RNA sequence: GGUGAAAAGAACCCCGGGAGGGGAGUGAAAUAGAGCCUGAAACCGUGGGCUUACAAGCAGUCACGGCCCCGCAAGGGGUUGU
RNA sequence: UCGGGGCUUAAGCCCAGCGCCGAAGCUGCGGGUCUGGGGGAUGACCCCAGGCGGUAGGGGAGCGUUCCCGAUGCCGAUGAAG
């Protein structure tokens, strides 16, 4: 019995094809294909470990940025919050700055109030 | 989701270069350029202030630099050289001594240097008054 | 078949892109005085003839 | 309504006519017969009779009306080749496609 | 009205009614927790202390369900080593009922 | 090596020197039309969508945004500016 | 050219201090799998703790291809394979 090879290969060949979809020019058409999203799949993997950082900072920024028009440091801003025992500014949601300031600014005194 | 700035109207500023350090004042015409004293930053997207500074060929500086400090400008020749002290720089075109040094703080994309056109220098004032101006210091 | 030879396949793209200054430009054609008929300027052109 | 012509197996190169084909894409039936016409290359004696016949059939056969055609789409495919061989210079021996065509032309009524 | 609730590792703004998914609960198909764990007011509740005191906010389980799935994978070169594997992330969803500190 | 069950192998008209086609006709089917079952890939093309002429590149990835498309919306797809 | 811009009671050097930033480390929440402990007389499944970078290589469990029994069967033109 003799198992030619048939489907088989075009099969998995095609599998990939899929996923490189969109890439360019010969990236899209082979195993420059594979070897492309092979790659690709470490970036991503790679880069779902950054986009934390990545947010991290972008608030940071957006917090200094703010409690500096109430004179002062992120670096003071959040020494208070820890002292005022305040958990609430997980940076993520000092977007409030953003939108809804008055709670930021009060939370401002707050730690200011906290520090001495 | 993280808020996201829409559209928005580019505040001006004016700044007086007179006895400013060089450096120290580039730092901050910097951090202007950068939509970053807002506190709706955004990396991708260009919403700086539009600084403009006069009398720039004041500008205060540190030890012996003026002597000292020279400029490198590679033409791409044999021999391209040049090298031009601080001092040449103001006595012939001195905004440059300033915007030779806030590009340097400006990042490196092309964001980089749609910024460095929001920065408008001269040495005056006289600036092409227009609008805003709210001096700063 | 020696000495110098391409470094690379070129792409599909360059390739497609150098040729970009290919495209031939359409005769010119006028109508002549005699026939509705239509001319190359400052030629003859058969079916129409010529005086002088 | 469109009115199809195909003239396949042509012995000239796709590379090659496709440049007249580029040249009447598109334009008015009249138009195009005078282009073809003066145009310089091999490429339109080709072009033209199966453009020439797009037309005849738009008429003979769908009553479609000539004063009012306009090469509403055209291309060239490339057809087999004919591969021959090519003694070359100490031993070596090439061998030549010899490209080959299939020429296509579709003609619509302008407007209304 | 303002309120931040923290629930599942990580904390979220929350509103008078508004569907947001968090990580996975052990509650019924389709009861009501009542995130205890809250944070802020649309009225400055200031939580003084790390968590606010009299205070809650009730949600109901819309219904579990799991997302869609990531190709966490693998390679390092000149070693042939490959690794391609599935994940779908876990994700219960939430209707937010009371604002109620 | 392989049209189709059967040659029913396309009369006849039309453009063309022919080739080849367009109609007509046969067939269940003719992108089964004669090296004709199926007809993948590379490769060439035509049309459409998004995109690109101050910009630096293992060509992807992460994010936000604009446009286009499927869905009532929540959503998704395509594209790619930074 | 000190990575660069730029820096002079500093953005340098020494001494003392409080902050904050900062990895895939540690935490939190969720989930895998395996090993151990337990419930359970039991199988079952559930809970708790812990291990889970990896080339040469050893070990384990699987997926698919052709063929044979299951076929005098079953699916198949209301459409098999591809
Ligand atoms: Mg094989
Ligand atoms: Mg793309
Ligand atoms: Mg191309
Ligand atoms: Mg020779
Ligand atoms: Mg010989
Ligand atoms: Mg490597
Ligand atoms: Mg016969
Ligand atoms: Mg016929
Ligand atoms: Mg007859
Ligand atoms: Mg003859
Ligand atoms: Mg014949
Ligand atoms: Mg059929
Ligand atoms: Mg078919
Ligand atoms: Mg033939
Ligand atoms: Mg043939
Ligand atoms: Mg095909
Ligand atoms: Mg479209
Ligand atoms: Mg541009
Ligand atoms: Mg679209
Ligand atoms: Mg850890
Ligand atoms: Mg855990
Ligand atoms: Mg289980
Ligand atoms: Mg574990
Ligand atoms: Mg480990
Ligand atoms: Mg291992
Ligand atoms: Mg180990
Ligand atoms: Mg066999
Ligand atoms: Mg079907």
């Amino acid at each position: 019995p003799r198992a030619k090879t048939g489907v088989v290969r075009r099969r998995k060949h095609k599998k990939i094809l899929k996923l490189a979809k969109g890439y360019w020019g010969l990236r899209s058409k082979s195993r420059k294909a594979r070897e492309t999203l092979f790659a690709a799949g470490n970036y991503a993997y790679a880069h779902r470990k950054r986009r934390k950082r990545d947010f991290r900072r972008l608030w940071i920024v957006r917090i200094n940025a703010a409690c500096r028009q109430h004179g002062l440091n992120y670096s003071t801003f959040i020494h208070g919050l820890k002292k005022a025992g305040i958990e609430v500014d997980r940076k993520n949601l000092a977007d409030l700055a953003v939108r809804e300031p008055q709670v930021f600014a009060e939370l401002v005194e707050r730690a200011k109030a906290a520090q001495g | 989701k993280t808020y996201v700035p829409k559209q928005v109207e580019p505040r001006w500023v004016l700044i007086d270069a007179e006895g400013k350090t060089l450096g120290r004042l580039a730092t901050k015409i910097a951090t202007l350029l950068r939509g970053k004293h807002r506190p709706d930053w955004t990396p991708n997207v260009a919403m700086g202030d539009f600084v403009v500074v006069v009398n720039a060929d004041k500008i205060r500086v540190t030890g012996k630099k003026l002597e000292q400090k020279i400029y490198t400008r590679y033409s791409g020749y044999p021999g391209g050289l040049k090298k031009i002290p601080l001092e040449k720089m103001l006595a012939t075109h001195p905004e440059r001594v300033l915007e030779h040094a806030v590009k340097g703080m400006l990042p490196k994309g092309p964001l980089g240097r749609r910024l460095f056109k929001r920065l408008k220098v001269y040495a005056g004032p006289d600036h092409p008054h227009q609008a805003q101006r709210p001096e700063k210091l | 078949a020696k000495h110098p030879v391409p470094k690379k396949k070129t792409s599909k793209a360059r390739r497609d892109a150098r040729r970009s200054h290919h495209a031939l430009t359409p005769p010119i054609l006028v109508p002549c005085p005699e026939c509705k008929a239509m001319k190359p300027p400052h030629t003859v052109c058969p079916e129409c003839g010529y005086y002088a | 309504m469109e009115a199809k012509a195909i003239a396949r197996y042509v012995r000239i190169s796709p590379r090659k006519v496709r440049l007249v084909v580029d040249l009447i894409r598109g334009k008015s039936l009249e138009e195009a017969r005078n282009i073809l016409r003066y145009t310089n290359k091999r490429g339109a004696y080709f072009v033209a009779k199966v453009l020439e016949s797009a037309a005849a059939n738009a008429v003979n056969n769908h009553d479609m009306l000539e004063d009012r055609l306009y090469v509403k789409a055209a291309y060239v495919d490339e057809g087999p080749a004919l591969k021959r061989v090519l003694p070359r210079a100490r031993g070596r021996a090439d061998i030549i496609k010899k490209r080959t065509s299939h020429i296509t032309v579709i003609l619509g009524e302008k407007h209304g | 009205m303002f309120a931040i609730v923290k629930t599942g590792g990580k904390q979220y703004r929350v509103e008078p009614g508004l569907k947001l998914r968090v990580e996975k609960l052990d509650a019924e198909p389709g009861a009501t927790v009542e995130l205890p764990v809250l944070l802020l007011g649309g009225e400055k509740t200031v939580v003084g202390t790390p968590v606010v005191e009299g205070a809650s906010v009730v949600a109901e389980v819309l219904g579990h369900g799991r997302g869609k799935k990531i190709l966490v994978s693998k390679f390092k070169a000149k070693v042939q080593y490959r690794r391609k594997k599935g994940h779908r992330q876990p994700y219960t969803e939430l209707l937010i009922k009371e604002i109620r500190g």
